[PDB]
């Protein structure tokens, strides 16, 4: 009964946490674009061609390649919570199974 | 001025409205938790009151037949009568399980 | 003209509320559990036992 | 001209002020309905015991 309630006590813990690093990540994905858009945007040194060259790499790298790159992670995130929260039901079905099958038995 | 209108004035502020909406939600969730928890605990207290209340009048008629023993008769008709009480109060218990 | 450091901080503090919270009433909630089950099996023991007797 | 700091730092004795009173406050309402549900218990099983002998 003390691991019983422990598997639920951490399971709501863990659905609660995932949507809370969602929005650190979409906290941080802007933060991201903020920061990448502001040292573009100091890149005036140069004429007209410093502009452009200054958004190529803005364009190109972040929004190219990182933005992506953290969406896949994050869909990894997603699979693991999912696979963890299956085997927290399964557990859940065992130990209720072997309950029932327990008293069942008591009674005959 | 055009920063000040279109960063913060277009997209921080909703965002934080949006903050806002899950933290409204995620409480109200947990409340909603709670009041559900509360119900299981009184439901769970009021099960087993009633049962020890079931128990307790089995085990009136119980020790009646009991001190019923003490007149020394296997002839009386109130002890046998009392059996007869306590036999079809186990019958409508067991029947209940 | 963009307070970024205030916001971030901003969005910490209320984070750390929702954590502490979290932590807080998880635990709470499966000690009753536990204690929803425990109550459930005594029940089934003096149950089974009178029913057993009679 | 504008004493934010100042501002700030009375908000925070304020809400410091309400913080406190809560904490103290909650845990032993939560003490009372504690003992009010152990006193009802005695009860009941005082009555019960009495009524089960008469």
């Amino acid at each position: 009964n003390n691991a019983s309630g422990k598997l639920l006590a951490l399971d709501s813990q863990l659905t609660n946490d995932f949507s809370e690093k969602s929005s650190y990540f979409q906290s941080q994905v802007d933060k991201i674009r903020k920061e990448a858009y502001a040292g573009a945007a100091a890149g005036v040194v140069a004429g007209p061609f410093g502009l452009i060259i200054s958004y190529s790499i803005a364009a190109g790298v972040v929004e190219g390649k990182l933005i992506p790159e953290l969406k896949n992670k994050l869909k990894s995130v997603q699979n693991f919570f999912t696979t963890l929260s299956n085997t927290v039901k399964q557990a859940n079905k065992d130990i209720d199974a072997a309950k029932l099958k327990l008293t069942t038995e008591i009674v005959a | 001025y055009s920063i000040a209108a279109g960063v913060v004035e277009g997209k921080l502020i909703p965002e934080l409205k949006n903050k806002l909406k899950s933290v409204q939600n995620f409480f109200t969730t947990l409340s909603n938790t709670v009041k559900q928890a509360n119900k299981d605990i009184d439901a769970a207290k009021l099960k087993l009151t009633t049962e020890i209340v079931a128990i307790g009048e089995i085990k009136t008629e119980t020790e009646t037949t009991r001190f019923y023993v003490d007149y020394d008769d296997l002839m009386l008709s109130l002890l046998k009568e009392a059996a007869k009480k306590m036999i079809n109060t186990c019958n409508e218990y067991q029947k209940r399980h | 003209v963009i307070p970024w450091q205030t916001f971030d901080e901003t969005i910490k503090e209320l984070s750390r509320f929702k954590q502490e919270y979290s932590q807080a009433a998880s635990v709470l909630v499966g000690d009753i559990k536990t204690l929803l089950m425990d109550s459930q099996d005594k029940y089934f023991e003096a149950t089974q036992t009178v029913y057993e007797w009679c």
